[PDB]
């Protein structure tokens, strides 16, 4: 683009070489275009794709049932399942577990990771 | 969530891969024999001589990196390759214009397809109950309960780690008394309706919408 | 600094080629390709996402003030006003004026409309016929065919005004624009015939002459609603653009303050994009904003403050704050404008075309012992043969003619062409072959399979002649991957949703490809051979 | 206090606009060079500092 | 009661017939109404105050001629006083009345300023009747006219006339 903006500012007259900065006002033609076809109309474009996809997606709106958040809520009837944590039994194996599972350890290890990056 | 959205549309990206393959092979067969020399853009770094090289050139064009100079360098009149016993085609316009119009389209098609698949998350008030609050409840429930071993197990109101968002006027007691506790909290904290008959309404709604143990869900 | 230059995807490929020269072609491509994919495309997808989320929150929060209802009320009012002015004008016709009650029907008749569309097409063809050194007869043809079309268009200006009511004919925005363009044509005639016409004149006058191509694209209704919304919310488009302009003015005054006259390096004056005066600073800031030579405009900005040092080369902060908070504001401005006006102007369509249709509705060989068995093993063997065929033509060697690998790939092509004829022979048992209703033809994908196989075979047939015709028949055999579209029930869904997207988008594409024609024609007027150089 | 009742805010905004235009015309010559216009703009700039410090006191 | 062999047709319009904004709409509908019911509709223009009806010296003999022409075998009556069914429904002539109304109160004044400013000051007197015509329920507003263009409302006027014929 700028290699052509400055061939067309030096542009002089039909079948004649260039003149340094003969007309800077020509830049307006290259600005308006850039604003219209490159910025405005190719963002109208993604906006149109977005709104069209949203319309394609709201076909299954299903207003007989209530809003979508309760839909996710009812879909999350599959929660409240157990999670393994291995609560320690040995006394020699519990102190270490507690100290490594405290935030006092994780803050320090974040600090050490940052120091190693440094 | 974006990684999940990307991994849930393995075919929108397959289309881009197919486009890159098609144009790489076409550029191979048409522009493959141009002469490698610098001061041009078909050089020892950019060329349609091997498939990896052509795909790199097309990735360069897709990111819009002086693709017009490649286009002007593949126009006819260029000296042909020495390993070929002139070369250069005027197709180089339609090959490089259309590609840029195609990729830049299929990219957007991809991006939006990943945005809107995910649009449940991107627009979200973060105030009404969502998966974050439910998972935080799951972890605190595990904190007060080992693996799948909570039936009643409750004699305390120390469940105040539930923040102000889901004891104000002992509505906590009302919610608690009136996995099963999870679904009860889901229905009650939303406070969708208040009619004194919403337990049977929940029964019928769960029956119609649903698949699992509903013998404990309403109570 | 180098990685951030790569992420913005400008200068990306230099620092890759330099590294290729330094340490060999083998590994570096992993580094830079992955950097571009993870850090440029992915974090641009994320940004589009977060912005669209914010805009879809703001749309819903815009159902509090109900501005969409205001726009709908105005649209219905401006429709009803002309609708009732039709009643009045059809009343006035009960100094005999029997001509109007016929000329109005002629106006509404489609024959007149298509005539005044064909005239527009002739206008375009006389404008587009510009040319660097056109034959002297073409110049007089263009002049006379410009005068004639201007006279006719004025004729159907006044005819349209008088067949309707002036106070009613100016109601429509489109007719107010058409009156403007024909008045511009009359002014063009005045200036060119008085010979006081200037290059700014030959720009703007011919420009409005082009704008008359908008006489097409008036049926199309989605874009009509879009333009209605744009003209409704112009008070906010103007504000957004003006705030952008102030941002650019600040980053250009600061540009002159920091880099004013500091770009004088003893090397030849290749620095066209300096910061010297204000108009040449605005072009440079705009070029940085669109990110074209952001590198070079930053390497010159650096080497001005001494080379790469500590105090110097802190003038990367300027070109990085600029490229960050100028592209962010560009994307924000031009997506808020293009979504808050393209989601409400699609609500107009979904609420008036629905309403109007509801209004009108409420007013009212051998066929024996076949083998179609085992269609679950062919349906995967064909895939794992198409993939290998695709890799096979991916493995050819262009630069050498009689390559060693080429013969092996020819052998593979023999094998795969035979095997892919096998299923064509097989599907004789299945209904088709232009027999049995022609079930073969009703689904074009099978015909396409046969077509690409037949081309791969016709190339073989010509190979006995061994002539350059195959030079094309070879290339087209790139069609081989597309067979998967038929054979993958998932890929079919995507490649059909793409065509649905194309058809739904088409109006915007037509507007853009017709609005680039005006800029092409204006550029031709302005630079019709003024770009040479010795 | 009653000064801000009067709509002068328009004149201070016009001062801002005149300052933008005074900055646009200023050509930054390479090494301490200057023309007549840059010489006048410094006196106009003292004027603008005056008209800004005054309103600073008032507000 | 008994139909007088036909239902007299009068058109209320958006407002008073004494101002051109309305009577032009009546003429516009009347032309197209008459050009498709040859032998089926006879159009007549009445001037006296037929609101004072029994079923004034000039009004004495006005009412009966409408019935006389209605018996002739539907019939269009063109008045200057019927601006609302109330000033016509007090007596049971059993007519059909075309009820022109404009769905918006805001296009009326825009129509007013259209031709000339001489009439402008009557807009309120123009509008009040429309307001006074606005709240009338449909059952006494039997002919429903909502849309904009003639070319379809003219077809709308066709259907009401074939309940018996
Ligand atoms: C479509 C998806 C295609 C995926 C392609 C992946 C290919 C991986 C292996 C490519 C390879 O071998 O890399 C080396 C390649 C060429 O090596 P080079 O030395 O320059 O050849 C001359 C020998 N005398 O050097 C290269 O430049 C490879 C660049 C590959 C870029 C792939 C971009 C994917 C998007
Ligand atoms: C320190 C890093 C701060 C954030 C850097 C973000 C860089 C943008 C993403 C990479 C990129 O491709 O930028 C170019 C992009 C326009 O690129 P394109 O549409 O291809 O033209 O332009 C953009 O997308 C600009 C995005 C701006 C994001 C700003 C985030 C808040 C600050
Ligand atoms: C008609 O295209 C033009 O005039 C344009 C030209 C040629 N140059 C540039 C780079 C523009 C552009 O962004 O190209 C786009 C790239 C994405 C796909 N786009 C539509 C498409 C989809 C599938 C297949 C083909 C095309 C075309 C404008 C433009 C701006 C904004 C919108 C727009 N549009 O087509 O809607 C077009
Ligand atoms: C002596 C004055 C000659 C130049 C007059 C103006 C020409 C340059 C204008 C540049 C406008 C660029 C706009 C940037 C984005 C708003
Ligand atoms: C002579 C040195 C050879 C080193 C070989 C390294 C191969 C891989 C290097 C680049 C990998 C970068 C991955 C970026 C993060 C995904
Ligand atoms: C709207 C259709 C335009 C078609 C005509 C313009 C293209 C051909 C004119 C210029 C050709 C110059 C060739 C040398
Ligand atoms: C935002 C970070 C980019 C710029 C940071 C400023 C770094 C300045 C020092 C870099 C080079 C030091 C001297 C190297 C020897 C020539
Ligand atoms: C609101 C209008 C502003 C226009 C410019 C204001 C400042 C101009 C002062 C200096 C003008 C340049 C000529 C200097 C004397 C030769
Ligand atoms: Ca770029
Ligand atoms: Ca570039």
């Amino acid at each position: 683009w700028p290699e052509l903006l400055y061939r067309s500012i030096d542009s002089h007259t039909e079948d004649k070489g260039p003149i340094y900065n003969y007309r800077v006002e020509i830049s307006i033609f290259f600005i308006i275009y850039i604003i219209i076809i490159a910025f405005f109309m190719m963002n109208i474009f993604v906006g149109f794709v977005i709104v069209t996809f949203q319309e394609q997606g709201e076909q299954e709106y299903k207003n007989c049932e209530l809003d979508k958040n309760q839909r996710q809520c009812v879909e999350y009837a599959l929660k409240a399942r157990p999670l393994r944590r291995y609560i320690p039994k040995n006394q020699h194996q519990y102190k270490v577990w507690y100290v490594v599972n405290s935030t006092y350890f994780e803050y320090l290890m974040f600090v050490l990771i940052l120091l190693n990056t440094i | 969530t974006f990684i999940k959205s990307f991994q849930a549309l393995p075919y929108v990206a397959l289309l881009i891969v197919m486009l890159f393959f098609i144009y790489a092979v076409i550029g191979m067969q048409v522009f493959g024999k141009i002469a490698l020399n610098d001061t041009t853009e078909i050089n020892r770094n950019n060329n349609f001589q091997t498939f990896p090289q052509a795909v790199l050139l097309l990735f360069r064009c897709a990111t819009g990196e002086a693709w017009q100079d490649i286009m002007l360098a593949c126009m006819p009149g260029k000296k042909c390759a020495p390993e070929s016993e002139p070369c250069g085609s005027s197709f180089a316009v339609f090959y490089f214009i259309s590609f840029y119009m195609l990729c830049a389209f299929l990219i957007i098609n991809l991006f939006v397809a990943v945005i809107m698949d995910n649009f449940d998350y991107l627009t979200r008030d973060w105030s009404i109950l969502g998966p974050h609050h439910l998972d935080e409840f799951k972890r605190i429930w595990a904190e007060y309960d080992p693996e799948a071993k909570g039936r009643i197990k409750h004699l305390d109101v120390v469940t105040l780690l539930r923040r102000i968002q889901p004891c104000p006027h002992r509505v906590a007691c009302k919610r608690l008394v009136s996995n099963a506790t999870l679904f009860a909290l889901v229905r009650t904290a939303l406070r969708i309706k208040t009619e004194g008959n919403l337990e049977q309404a929940n029964e019928e709604l769960r029956a119609i919408i649903k698949k699992l143990l509903d013998q404990v869900v309403p109570p | 600094l180098t990685v951030f230059q790569c992420i913005t995807m400008e200068g990306w490929t230099d620092v890759l080629y330099w590294v290729n020269d330094a340490v060999g072609r083998d590994w570096p491509w992993i580094y830079f390709v992955t950097l571009i994919i993870i850090g440029s495309f992915f974090v641009l997808n994320l940004v589009l996402g977060v912005l669209s989320g914010e805009f879809s929150k703001e749309r819903e929060k815009a159902k509090a003030r109900g501005d969409f209802q205001k726009l709908r009320e105005k649209q219905q009012l401006e429709e009803d006003l002309k609708g009732y002015l039709d009643w009045i004008t059809q009343a006035e016709d009960i100094w005999n004026r029997f001509c109007r009650r016929k000329c109005r029907a002629a106006v509404k008749s489609n024959v007149f409309y298509w005539l005044v569309i064909f005239l527009v097409f002739l206008n375009t063809l006389t404008i587009a016929s510009e040319h660097y050194n056109q034959p002297n007869w073409l110049t007089e043809v263009q002049d006379t065919a410009n005068k004639a079309l201007l006279a006719l268009f004025t004729a159907e200006m006044l005819l349209k005004m008088y067949s309707l009511g002036l106070q009613a004919y100016f109601v429509s925005l489109f007719n107010r624009f058409d009156c403007f363009v024909v008045c511009g044509g009359i002014l063009e005639t005045i200036l060119v015939e008085t010979k006081i016409m200037s290059p700014l004149g030959i720009s703007v006058l011919r420009c409005v002459r082009l704008l008359r191509i908008f006489k097409i694209t008036r049926y199309w209704n989605s874009l009509s609603n879009l333009v209605a919304s744009l003209l409704n919310s112009v008070r906010s488009i103007a504000s957004l653009l003006l705030l952008l302009f102030l941002f650019i003015i600040i980053f250009s005054l600061l540009g002159m303050q920091l880099f004013g006259g500091k770009f004088n390096f003893d090397e030849m004056q290749t620095r066209r994009s300096t910061f010297d005066n204000f108009p040449q600073s605005l072009l440079t800031v705009f070029q940085i904003l669109t990110g074209e030579d952001w590198n070079s405009v930053m390497y010159d900005g650096i080497m001005a403050y001494g080379g790469p040092s500590f105090p110097g080369m802190l003038v990367c902060i300027y070109f990085i704050i600029l490229f960050i908070c100028g592209n962010y504001i560009l994307l924000n401005v031009f997506l808020a404008i293009a979504v808050d006006n393209l989601a409400d102007a699609e609500s107009l369509t979904s609420a008036q075309k629905e309403e109007e249709e509801e209004k009108e509705r409420k007013k009212l060989f051998r066929l024996q012992c076949h083998r179609i068995v085992n269609d679950t093993i062919f349906t995967n063997l064909i895939l794992f043969f198409i993939l290998l065929s695709s890799i096979s033509l991916a493995a050819e060697d262009p630069v050498q003619h009689t390559s060693f690998r080429n013969h092996i790939l020819f052998y593979f092509d023999i094998v795969f062409t035979t095997i892919f004829t096998l299923e064509i022979i097989l599907k004789m048992t299945a209904y088709g072959a232009f027999l049995h209703k022609g079930s073969f033809c009703r689904n074009y994908f099978n015909i396409l399979d046969l077509l690409v196989v037949s081309v791969s075979l016709i190339s073989f047939g010509i190979q006995s002649s061994a002539i350059n015709v195959v030079k094309i028949l070879r290339v087209l055999r790139v069609l081989r991957p597309l067979r998967a579209i038929n054979r993958a029930k998932g890929l079919k869904h995507v490649v059909q949703c793409v065509f649905v997207a194309i058809r739904t988008i088409g109006n915007i594409v037509i507007v853009t490809t017709l609005l680039q024609f005006m800029f092409a024609c204006i550029g031709v007027q302005l630079f019709k051979g003024k770009l040479y150089t010795c | 206090s009653i000064v801000e009742w009067k709509p002068f805010e328009i004149i201070i905004l016009l001062t801002i606009f005149a300052n933008c235009v005074a900055l646009a015309i200023y050509i930054p010559f390479p090494e301490d060079d200057s023309n007549a216009t840059n010489s006048n703009l410094e006196r106009v700039e003292y004027l603008f500092l005056i008209i800004f410090t005054v309103e600073a006191f008032l507000k | 009661d008994v139909v007088p062999s036909m239902r007299p047709v009068v058109l209320v319009g958006p407002s008073l017939k004494g101002y051109e904004v309305t009577d032009m709409m009546q003429k516009a509908l009347f032309d197209f109404l008459k050009h498709r019911f040859e032998g089926r509709i006879s159009i007549t223009r009445v001037t006296a105050d037929i609101s004072l009806a029994k079923r004034l010296a000039e009004v004495q003999s006005e009412i009966e001629r409408i019935f006389e022409l209605a018996r002739t075998l539907l019939v269009v009556l063109d008045a200057d006083t019927i601006n609302h069914p109330a000033q016509l429904s007090k007596t049971s002539l059993a007519p059909i009345i075309v009820y022109v109304k404009i769905s918006s109160p805001k296009v009326l004044q825009r129509l007013i300023k259209s031709r000339g400013k001489s009439q402008a000051k009557h807009l309120n007197v123009q509008m009040v009747a429309a307001d006074k015509l606005a709240q009338c329920p449909p059952e006494l507003f039997d002919v429903i006219l909502d849309e904009n263009q003639l070319e379809d409302a003219c077809e709308h006027l066709a259907d009401y006339l074939e309940a018996y014929w």
